[PDB]
Parts: C-alpha cells; sequence; structure tokens
RNA sequence: AAACUUUCAACAACGGAUCUCUUGGUUCUGGCAUCGAUGAAGAACGCAGCGAAAUGCGAUAAGUAAUGUGAAUUGCAGAAUUCCGUGAAUCAUCGAAUCUUUGAACG
RNA sequence: GGGACCGAGGACCGCGCUCUGCAAGGAUGCUGGCGUAAUGGUCACCAGCGACCCGUCUUGAAACACGGACCAAGGAGUCAAGGUUUUGCGCGAGUGUUUGGGUGUAAAACCCGCACGCGUAAGGUGAGAGCUUCGGCGCAUCAUCGACC
RNA sequence: GGGCGAGGCUCCUUCUGAGUUCCCUGGAACGGGACGCCACAGAGGGUGAGAGCCCCGUAUAGUUGGAAGCCAAGCCUGUGUAAAGCUCCUUCGACGAGUCGAGUAGUUUGGGAAUGCUGCUCAAAAUGGGAGGUAAAUUUCUUCUAAAGCUAAAUACCGGCCAGAGACCGAUAGCGCACAAGUAGAGUGAUCGAAAGAUGAAAAGCACUUUGAAAAGAGGGUUAAAUAGCACGUGAAAUUGUUGAAAGGGAAGCGCUUGUGACCAGACUUGCGCCCGGCGGAUCAUCCGGUGUUCUCACCGGUGCACUCCGCCGGGCUCAGGCCAG
C-alpha cells in the first residue's frame, strides 16, 4: 500500500509515515458529482411567491 | 452510434480501446462487444451466476465467460463453480461468490489485454423479455 | 488520515464502488505487446495521397 | 461572521437605522479619532465629539486645517469647525461640514462627564490587556 | 490504477481553468502548455510527460516534469535556464525532448518557442510615422 | 381528485428544520428541570394485539398493578421515581407477569434514589 | 433657382424608455401572548413664536413628572449654560400624572 | 490556326512517355506602372431590367370579409398531484437516509433505530451472434415440437 | 408542618483589536504601487469613489448597574394523644331517567346491525345495561359502565409585540399604496378608487452689471461638471425645428448590376541568409570539479586569450515581400 509524508508546523517532514487511504482510489465520475452537487445546491434554498 | 449516450469517462475510454481492436483486429468477437457498449440499459439486461453456471454444464468449462452487462447473483444456486468470468459490473454478493468459489473476476479492459481475439470465450446475454 | 478508513468502513449499505476499468492507462494498454502481436498490418497512414 | 442571532446583516435594515437614529445614537455615531499624545495620555483611541473640541482635518479637500469646533449638525451628521468656510455668492461666509470620521481630536473640552468617559474606556483597554497577558 | 492521462483530458476537455475560447479559437494558460492551444498534444497539465518554456531575464526558462515525483509539486518540475548564444538552448532543448524518447513530437513546438522568446527580448524597432491620407483627413 | 377547493386547504412544511430544532430545545429543557434523572418514565414490555404482529414486542403503556407489587415497588412511589402505572391493563398470563417484573427489577439495580431533602 | 414633399447627418426640441440606485413590497422561519364601563377600536375639534398636510399631544395640549445619557435644537428669530451644572436635547428609557366632544356610550 | 472562362491542391511516392528530362496524380516564367484612396468597401442619387400589402379565416382554390395612424414598455403551453414511454446514474433479489431520532461551523452537510411502500421468495431440430484444438461447441430469440403451475 | 433567606438562572444595560505610513491619478482615495498591523472580530453600514486596521458596530469571555418571576445552600421555629401509606378480615361496600329503548319524519355519513344529530308519539331495567365475537346447538363467549365535571404537552395560525432571512420584485415591476394612499377624486348610498421616487460630495440653489412692465434673457459667477438652472442623474423612439447634401412630368418603398459624388477599413513602410571590412566584448571547441536529470543529456565554477564565439555599424549579393496589369 502506498503512503504519505507528514510535515510538521516548520514545513520539513517529520519522518512519520502512514498508509494512503483506501478511498483515495475510488473511481473519478464528474457526471456522478455533477448530478449530486445540482440535487445538493437546490436543497438549501427559500421559497418565494407572489 | 458514433457517440454512446452514457456520461461515463471510464466507458469512453473502454469505447476508445475497443475501436482500436476492432478496426485493426479482423476478430468478430469486438465488433460484437463493441456494439453492445453503446446500447442502452433496458438492451443491456443482467446475467445471473444460474444463467452463465448452466451454460458451463456441458464441455464449455475452462473458457472465460463474457458478459457486456452487469452480472447479479441467484440465491437459488446452491453451489457456485469455479469460473473465469469478465463483465462490465459485479455485483457485491456475485463477485463474493466467484471469489469464494476459487474463480476470478475480470474487467473488459483486463479481457482485451489477456484475449485480444477472444479466444475460448463464451459470450452471452440476458433475457430480453 | 487515519481515521478514514475507520469512517468509511462504519458507512451501512455502501462499499468503496469497483470501477468497470482495471486499468486506465489507454497508452500502456494499446502498446503493449499482447495487443500489438495480435494486430493486423495497417491499411494506411494518418493522411493519404490523393490520386485522381 | 456574526454569531448571534440577534444581530442582523441586512442592508436596508442597517440604512434605516443610519438614517433615522435619535440625536442620542446619532452622538455616538459622530465619534472621531484622538490624536497620538492624547491616544499615549489616556489610553483612548476614539471619542464622541463635542462643541468645544479642538481638531485637525486629515481628510477632505480642508486637510491640515487646525481649528475649534463650533457645531456638531446631528441631523446632516457634520460638524462645523472655526475658521474652514466658503464664501457664498452674496459675499457671506458658511461653513463647510465636515464629518467626524475624517477629523482627529487635538484638544478636547474636559469636565467631570468626559472624565468619566475616558476611565470607562480606559479600564477596559487594561482589562483585556492584563486578561492577554496573564 | 483509477487515475491516468487519459482520465484527466476527458474530466477536463471541456472546461479547464486555464481554458479560454472565443469564436476564432480556443487557447490556453497552462504554464506547462507550449503553442497555448487546447489538445491533448498540448495539455502539460493533463499529460504525464511535457515541456514548458518560459522566459528569463535574458535567456529562456524550460522546464519539465518528473515522472517519479508526480505527487509532489514542490518537487515535480526540472528546471533549467539557458542564459547562452541560441543556438545552444536550441540545441539542449532538442536533446531535452528527443534523444531519450520524453515527448519527441513536442521537440519542434519547443525550439520553436525558444526562437519566439528570444524573438522578444531584441531591442524593438520605432514604428515609422503614420501617413495622414485621403482628402477628408490630410484636409 | 381536485374536485374540492384544495388550493385553500395545501400544508407545506418548510418548517421541518425549525420544529426540529425546537422539539430538541424542549427536550434540553426538561433535562434542565429534571437534571440527574432521565426525560423519560419507565415503560412496560408488551406484545402486539392481532396476528399479524404476534411475533413482535414493543413498549406499552404502563406497569400493571400486580407486577408493581411483585417487584416491590408500591402504588404511590412508582409515579414518584418515573415509573409508568397502567390501571387498566391486565396480565392475564404468567409470561407478561415475568417479563415485566425482571424490567422493573433492573430498573431497581441502576437506580440511586435520593434521601428526601 | 426658390418654396413645398421625401431621404440622411449634426445640433436643439417633445417625451420619459434604457442603465444604475432603493428607509418599499413579497415569501419563509424563530421567540412571546398583551384591547375595553379604571371607558376600547373608530369619529371630531383644538394645541407650535412663525404650519396647510402627515406626525405627536389634549386647555399641564409638537407636551409635564421620574430615570438614564451627557451639551444641544436648527429653516429663521429669540433666550439659553455661567460650562465645573439637579444638567441642553424635535434625545432615549419609562414604574407618576394631565387627558376637550362623541363612540359599547351610561341623567 | 484564332478566341473565351477557370489555376482548384501544396515536400517525394502513382500511372506513363517524344528522353542530359517531359506537356506524365490541378500554373509557372519574364516584365511594367503605382505603392496611394490606385484596387476595395459603405451610404446618397440617376440609369437598364425585375418586383401586389401584411396577418387571420373560409374553400379545391381564389374573391369577399376582419385587424392594421405611429412609437416605447408590458404581453400568452407555467406549477403541483397522479399515470405512462424513452435516455443517463446508483444499487441490484432487493431497493427507498430526510415520518422521526442523533450530531452540526445550524433551514445546509453528515449518520441512523424500528416499521412501512413496490418487487422477489426445463431441452431438440431449421436456424441463430460468437468461439474452435477447425472434430465440434452454440447466447438471446423466432417457427414448431416441447416440460410444469 | 410553617417563616426568613445568602446565592443562583433568565433579560435589559456601561467597557474591551489593529495605518488615516510614503508616491502618483483624482474636486474628494475608500484606486493602484511599496511597507506594515489586528483577527474567537475579513457580518453589515456610514464616511466627498471598491476601507478588517477613520467611525459605529462585529467575535469571545469577562466586567459595572438594574427589573421581575422561579429555584435554592443554610438559619429560626414546630406538637396537636395532629395527619398519612400499607397489611389483615367470624363487618359492610351506596355508582348519574322524559335518560336508554321502540315507532315515525327530516338531515347527515364510507356506514339501515339506522353512521351521527334533532323534533313528535309511547316510554324502561337491576346477577342490570352497552358494544362486539359465534352454524357449531343456544343466544354459552369477549370487553367496557352512558345519561355530572376538570386537566398541561405534542397540533393550528393570512391577525397581535417583535426578531432573523431569500438562486423573489426592482417604480407600467413588487401590496391598490417605496411619496402629507385607502390620499385626491366619483356616487344619494352600499361602495369604487388612482397618478406621483433620483440635482449635487456639499446649496456652494446665479453676488454684481445690463435689457425688458413683468416673466425672463445676456454678461459675470458657483462646481470636477449650469453637456447637473429645484420644467434638475443618465436622457431612446414616435413626432418637430434649424443648418448641411440631394431627389421629385399622376404614389413611394424593395431586388440584381454599373456609374457619379461624399466618406472610410486594410495593405505597404522592409525582413532572412551569405560575403567583405571596422569596432565592443569573451557564456567558442575540448578537458577538470561539483550539482541536477529523461542515466546521457544539461547547468554552474575554472581552463580557456582569440583563423574560434556573440552583439553593433558600413558596403555588396541572393531570396521573400503590397495593388493593378501585359
Amino acid at each position: 500500500r502506498p503512503t504519505v509524508t507528514v510535515f510538521g508546523a516548520d514545513g520539513k517532514p517529520t519522518g512519520a509515515t502512514e498508509v494512503l487511504p483506501k478511498v483515495f482510489s475510488a473511481p473519478i465520475r464528474p457526471d456522478i458529482v455533477k448530478h449530486v452537487h445540482t440535487g445538493m445546491a437546490k436543497n438549501k434554498r427559500q421559497p418565494y411567491a407572489v | 452510434r458514433k457517440a454512446p449516450k452514457s456520461d461515463n469517462v471510464y466507458l469512453k475510454l473502454l469505447v476508445k480501446l475497443y475501436r482500436f481492436l476492432a478496426r485493426r483486429t479482423e476478430a468478430p468477437f469486438n465488433k460484437v462487444v463493441l456494439r453492445r457498449l453503446f446500447m442502452s440499459r433496458i438492451n443491456r439486461p443482467p446475467v445471473s451466476l444460474s444463467r452463465i453456471a448452466r451454460n458451463l454444464k456441458n464441455g464449455n468449462e475452462k473458457k472465460t465467460v463474457v458478459v457486456v452487462a452487469t452480472v447479479t447473483d441467484d440465491n437459488r444456486l446452491l453451489q457456485v463453480p469455479k469460473m473465469e468470468v469478465a463483465a462490465l459490473r459485479f455485483t457485491a454478493k456475485a463477485r463474493a461468490r466467484i471469489e469464494a468459489a476459487g474463480g476470478r473476476t475480470l474487467t473488459l479492459d483486463q479481457l482485451a489485454l489477456e484475449k485480444p481475439t477472444g479466444a475460448n470465450t463464451l459470450l452471452l446475454r440476458g433475457p430480453k423479455n | 488520515i487515519k481515521q478514514l478508513d475507520a469512517v468509511y468502513e462504519s458507512k451501512k449499505g455502501f462499499f468503496l464502488p469497483a470501477n468497470i476499468v482495471s486499468q486506465a492507462d489507454l497508452s500502456r494498454l494499446i502498446n503493449s505487446t499482447e495487443i500489438q502481436s495480435v494486430l493486423r498490418a495497417p491499411k494506411g497512414e494518418a493522411r493519404t495521397k490523393r490520386a485522381c | 461572521m456574526k454569531v448571534r442571532p440577534t444581530v442582523s446583516s441586512s442592508r436596508r435594515k442597517a440604512r434605516k437605522a443610519h438614517f433615522s437614529a435619535p440625536s442620542s445614537v446619532r452622538r455616538v455615531i459622530m465619534s472621531a479619532p484622538l490624536s497620538k499624545e492624547l491616544r499615549e495620555k489616556y489610553n483612548v483611541r476614539s471619542i464622541p465629539i463635542r462643541k468645544g473640541d479642538e481638531v485637525q482635518i486629515v481628510r477632505g479637500a480642508h486637510k491640515d486645517k487646525e481649528g475649534k469646533v463650533t457645531s456638531v449638525y446631528r441631523l446632516k451628521y457634520v460638524i462645523h469647525v472655526e475658521r474652514v468656510t466658503r464664501e457664498k455668492a452674496t459675499g457671506q461666509t458658511v461653513p463647510i461640514g465636515i464629518h467626524p470620521s475624517n477629523v482627529v481630536i487635538t484638544k478636547l473640552h474636559l469636565d467631570k462627564d468626559r472624565e468619566n468617559i475616558l476611565a470607562r474606556i480606559k479600564a477596559g483597554r487594561e482589562q483585556v490587556a492584563k486578561a492577554k497577558g496573564k | 490504477s483509477n487515475v491516468s492521462a487519459d482520465l484527466i483530458w476527458e474530466v477536463s476537455r471541456n472546461y479547464n481553468s486555464f481554458l479560454v475560447k472565443q469564436r476564432t479559437g480556443t487557447f490556453s494558460r497552462d504554464a506547462l502548455n507550449l503553442t497555448n492551444q487546447h489538445s491533448r498534444k498540448h495539455a502539460g497539465f493533463v499529460n504525464d510527460k511535457a515541456l514548458g518554456i518560459v522566459p528569463a531575464e535574458k535567456g529562456v526558462k524550460v522546464i519539465a516534469k518528473k515522472v517519479k515525483a508526480a505527487n509532489k509539486p514542490a518537487s515535480s518540475l526540472y528546471t533549467v535556464t539557458y542564459k547562452s548564444t541560441a543556438r545552444k538552448a536550441y540545441k539542449a532543448i532538442a536533446s531535452q525532448a528527443a534523444k531519450h524518447g520524453y515527448r519527441a513530437d513536442l521537440r519542434q513546438a519547443a525550439v520553436a518557442r525558444a526562437s519566439a522568446i528570444l524573438r522578444s527580448q531584441r531591442p524593438v524597432k520605432p514604428e515609422p510615422p503614420k501617413k495622414l491620407r485621403g482628402a477628408a483627413a490630410r484636409r | 381528485h381536485f374536485r374540492k377547493h384544495w388550493q385553500r386547504r395545501v400544508r407545506c412544511h418548510f418548517d421541518q428544520p425549525g420544529k426540529k430544532v425546537t422539539r430538541r430545545l424542549a427536550r434540553r429543557a426538561k433535562a434542565a428541570a429534571l437534571a440527574p434523572r432521565p426525560v423519560d418514565k419507565l415503560r412496560p414490555i408488551v406484545r402486539c394485539p392481532t396476528v399479524k404482529y404476534n411475533r413482535r414486542t414493543r413498549l406499552g403503556r404502563g406497569f400493571t398493578l400486580e407486577e408493581l407489587k411483585a417487584a416491590g415497588i408500591p402504588r404511590l412511589l412508582a409515579p414518584t421515581i418515573g415509573i409508568a402505572v397502567d390501571h387498566r391493563r391486565k396480565n392475564l398470563s404468567e409470561e407478561s407477569l415475568a417479563a415485566n417484573v425482571q424490567r422493573l427489577k433492573d430498573y431497581k439495580a441502576r437506580l440511586i434514589l435520593f434521601p428526601r431533602k
């Protein structure tokens, strides 16, 4: 499994290393993202009428 | 159709891969697979594990199962034979039961790399009705 | 980062989805020795000479 | 951002309250900064303006004009400072209105009431300075 | 894996932050884009191996991707500044782009971009005076 | 099915997140008045009536007088220590009596009772 | 040739579109429960140094007491306030008052 | 032999021949004037030729009939509920978090208990896509023969 | 069991961060460039233009003073053979009438076992009465007590006292009403019911002179702007006037094509290469050290010292250069 470097407050790596989570290997589907984001942005809305 | 109606970027890569294979290779298997990728979902019916288990009952064992559809699971099948299946998608129960029986699961780009002519492949569809 | 794998395990009724392709690199897939050894020789070039 | 539900960030409600303010609220709105010498003396940044105050204009076309405040016109949100005037057509000297935010107070009209105002502001500044320190 | 140069092209073909298009053509603002055209060939950010030539104070500054450091943007670019004769800058850029199979298709565009940058650092000639023309403008 | 005037009788639930906050603040309010006590009374375990739901079980209204006595809880003390009492319900079987006696005993084991004033 | 009729331009008219603005509206959500015989809601007449309306008030009449703030109001005139003060203000708050004729209206 | 209109493509490849290269898979070579309103363009007008005033309605079609003084702004197949067909997406013998509860950076987003809605609890021959070790295997489905509730 | 009650919780209240630093444009910086600083505060508003640090506010905890409800640590007392809960039993155990019910009429409901209600006629019972289950052998069984009464919460809400918001509308829109709007006005009356926002940062809203009866006009002045004159931001079209150009023997307008006149956009202005000279310089080839990278390519420092490399100038030559033509 691939691993990522942890950086300290000084900007330099501290030698700590942790495994990459498996969610970073998920498929990248912009069609699904756009379909969900369209509906998600509507759920904040507030009604108007005459 | 020149362009698939699907917006799946990975299906677009599969169409590009099998356009090259259908053009540069004289195998009619690649032309059929490319045609089925262009069809819609109601024209790509599911294929259960019990239907493909019917088709390996005779001497069709040790042949790659290719389904241009998603492979479901059948609760009516008590035992699943060892088999090598390539498909667009697998359900979680279908993938687990194939791997529990000792078989392997492939994607269509793995099938293209392994068998670019479709040699020794048993190609199936689901029930249209 | 250490907690990210635990929160996706706890999602009930959800597993991380399986992709419909295995290798997204089409360059390695086309220019592999498996595909190319099977391939039939080209009929033409990228641009063809005008005959008449 | 805002957190408390009693506060409002509405533009029309803020503009309505500003232009319809009573003269008591208009006094707090018409406040001016204290000078650097006065700031290091009282530990006070700004105070509401007063009729006897001495100010220096630091913004506008009458920059660096120093004089004594002569009027706090709370109706048009302007102060009148001495000798900063213009002439009408008839040769009559009329005063020019300057907003208190464009002036700096260089001398204060001090009574017992102002001294409590400097004291109450000064008490809270060293309260938090001690709170931030220790 | 899930990501590749082909997949990034499919996501970013239609819309991109570097993308600028108006009627006559479609351009790109990417620093790794040479010839500044939107295509898979010249999409520097999309492709694993890419080249980009930016101007320096006197000369060119050529940057190239390092394939092993693709996830480390602070050390992903191999930067060389050529401040010398134009012939030696072209030769090193051509060697950089064609000797080891690092984008041999982009060799011509890389040399042409170095010429165009160094053609911009020469002193500019003064423009001839505009001639008043016709009966109405001259009178 | 719009033969009546449905336009003058139509309810839209835009206050769905607002009433959730109101209900949670009402639950918080009764947790402030009754600070160590729970905000709910203990309720018996009963069987659903019909043959469709015989196999399943649910919470009833209050404990019977007989199962309250067998557990050692007096009648007039049970509402004061957070136990619901139903004078209408009857036991009618030993199975309903034994389950509620055990439930009242488990509540007694976990109870901290403060000595009056 | 002028005049007249028509076309185009420039500038000037007629008119108030477009653009920008908005102390307004419309809709949703949240906290709370408070009119009147101790005279309500509504109707009228008066009251400012200079006011017609809108606003406020009721012969204590663009208002009195009390509390708080702390030096104004302002279109003009006139006093102010001694400014080291029971203390300006078309100020705010508000627990005390005044409160014409009617109106459920009650000799 | 005498005219007219056109020059399309853009390294080489081909088909051929009158041969130190050719007229053979599309125009080159030489020269002159000008290098600016000269070509070109836009308006206004004259000249030659062409050319009913729009829309609606009726009808096989016209004709009649109706609307039209001019300009600016406004102005007409929308929303909801319930059915239904097709395309995309997720999961798939299951699917649906959002009645409600639990967090929250507070009408968002994130998570979920028990129920509940809809659905679910066997081949041959003519063939037939496809595979083949080229002997045969043969998806779905049609004609028919089938097997069962 | 009574009475005091510190203190506490709500809610109004005072106080609490940091630039008006230096240039330039500008009538005015709140613009741009540079240098900073604060931030549990970069919500909003005002200030002569887009301001976290000019001002009010904004965030978080404290900190002054006050109002009314409720809780409350504690401190005083209590009292009367006073009240209360359970247990047991050779003793008792009162439960709603012109109301149920039957008949009828009307109305209502999904509901003639009348679904409910009301009127009229008749008018009850006490191991009773009501509603159900049941072919199961007789009304067996099940479950409740009507004709008296009270009671918070979860529910509704176009009104009342406020508060916060919006993928809403932006003066023919949005409420009829952004304005002295249910006003002006109309009707005998019930009622009907408009139109109408914007100078400028600041009135600085034309001093003075001159013509005119006056209204007004012209000078002059205010302003950054009178191309902002309270017939006031910007100021379209219909329609009108003046000036400039033109056309017109019973319609104009339109299409194709030249011509005349008026007015215009381009294009071009030279670039590349080579060869002679003359200047100014050594990032010339090679080799040696470090670094990187695509692992064989580069960069940097030295060596390089001048038939090599790079700029500039002065000549000559080639090629390519615009429009119309032969």
